């Protein structure tokens, strides 16, 4: 074509004509700079005067490729840094994407509802100014179908993509209103079978499962738990992962919330969600098994009927160290809240060993956690006098040497810990 | 899997 590599000023020639054509050429020519692989000359595009030229002709409606060619320009510039997009933003933007979300052409309203997920995505800020500016129903209204299927599918992942960047970032989280307004369609993409679609309603779900407990019950209330742990049990990592991560947001809530997840099915993946081969996947299982394990003894109950206290042992013998960490958490949990059952139990699925053997990380907090670990456990050996028992198994497998030594550590908890234990039922 | 880009540009 005569619109490939030309250089800015020939850009900024054909932008200053006043010929509407000559606009067009020269748009197309900025787009197809910006959608270079190595390097498109963002800063240069900025600095001559552009932007407020392009965002004008996003309402030129008796000229739609124009439309188009600035629409994908000002996305591509939107894709930069917080400085590129806050250039975008001051331009005035984003009324006039708001506006194209109407276009009658669909490849021109998709263009829109994609530069505005850039704008969202730079940051609560302009997430709520987008907001602000009367996004959602236009957004919520391209969805309005019977039946999702009949979008064609890069439409319907781009939506989805946008929607969920308006639901993304904390300081401070979406608004409420703009949360209850969005969520029925959430659900909605959540049933949809298209993979990236539901690796994105998923990341929504966790963006705004990660708060306090009242948005979490926001999410609860609309019934989408079955759902995520039938996700949790597909086959893509790509919607594995978030669906773990929003699962895992839940149970950091009320004793409640943490039930509805348990009654949906959930501890039935464990066994495979420890052992994936996805080390992240491993990690946050046993961060979400953990808070798990903070829970009644009734839901500590149901993860030993799962079968899942010899995969924490598992987990705790080998895996990458920051799952190990959060495997810890889990037993320093269990152990607080166990009855004298459950931590007898623990006991005989092997717990001390590989426990101990943790004992010797360069990790100082994991060393505390594994210290109230041993601490609530002789407390329970305590309640049935088996403090001889627990102490020889400790002792048989290196765990007295370890120990001891601590106490040559320097730490307020650590060394306390470490001589009281020693003190208590090793003297 | 992994996270969903912040942003992204429409590429040639």
């Amino acid at each position: 074509q005569g619109t490939v590599n030309w250089s800015v000023e020939d850009i900024v020639k054909g932008i200053n004509s006043n010929n509407l054509e000559s606009q067009l050429q020269a748009t197309q020519a900025a787009r197809k700079l910006l959608s270079r692989e190595k390097q498109p000359p963002i800063d240069n595009i900025i600095r001559a005067g552009l932007i407020p030229k392009f965002v004008s002709f996003l309402g030129k409606t008796d000229c739609s490729p124009i439309q188009f060619e600035s629409a994908w320009a000002l996305t591509n510039i939107a894709s930069g840094t917080s400085e590129q997009t806050k250039a975008v933003v001051d331009g005035g933007a984003i009324p006039a994407f708001i506006s194209l979300l109407a276009s009658p052409h669909a490849h021109i309203s998709e263009q829109a509802v994609w530069a505005l997920g850039n704008i969202a995505g730079d940051g609560s800020a302009f997430r709520d100014l987008v907001i602000k500016h009367g996004a959602i129903d236009p957004l919520l209204a391209l969805l309005a179908v019977p039946d999702l299927s009949t979008l064609a599918c890069g439409y319907l992942r781009n939506l989805t993509w946008t929607l969920s960047n308006l639901c993304r970032n904390k300081n401070p989280a979406p608004p409420l209103d703009a949360v209850e307004q969005i969520l029925p369609t959430l659900v909605r993409l959540l049933h949809h079978n298209d993979p990236e679609v539901l690796a994105d309603s998923c990341w929504a779900i966790s963006y705004l499962t990660d708060g306090p407990n009242e948005r979490i019950e926001m999410v609860v209330k609309k019934g989408v738990v079955p759902q995520l742990v039938k996700l949790l049990g597909a086959t893509e990592l790509p919607i594995v992962t978030p669906a773990l991560r929003a699962i895992g947001n839940i149970v950091t809530g009320t004793d409640e919330q943490t039930q509805k997840v348990i009654d949906a099915g959930a501890l039935a993946v464990f066994p495979s969600l420890l052992t994936n081969p996805k080390t992240n996947i491993q990690k946050e299982a046993t961060w979400t098994m953990s808070n798990i394990t903070a829970g009644r003894q009734d839901q500590i109950q149901q993860v030993v009927n799962h079968g899942l206290v010899p995969f924490l042992v598992g987990v705790l013998s080998k895996a990458d160290f920051k799952t190990q960490k959060e495997a810890a958490w889990a037993i320093t949990n269990y152990t607080s809240g166990g009855t004298v059952e459950q931590i007898v139990y623990l006991v005989h699925c092997g717990i001390i060993e590989p426990l101990m053997n943790l004992l010797s990380a360069k990790d100082t907090k994991i060393i505390q956690v594994i210290l109230d670990a041993i601490s609530n456990i002789f407390q329970a050996a305590e309640k049935l006098g088996e403090t001889e028992k627990l102490s020889i198994m400790i002792e048989e497998c290196g765990g007295l040497d370890k120990i001891e030594a601590l106490q040559r550590h320097e730490n307020e908890s650590v060394y306390k810990a470490s001589l009281n234990l020693i003190e208590k039922y090793f003297s | 899997n992994e996270g969903s880009g912040s942003k992204r540009p429409k590429v040639e």
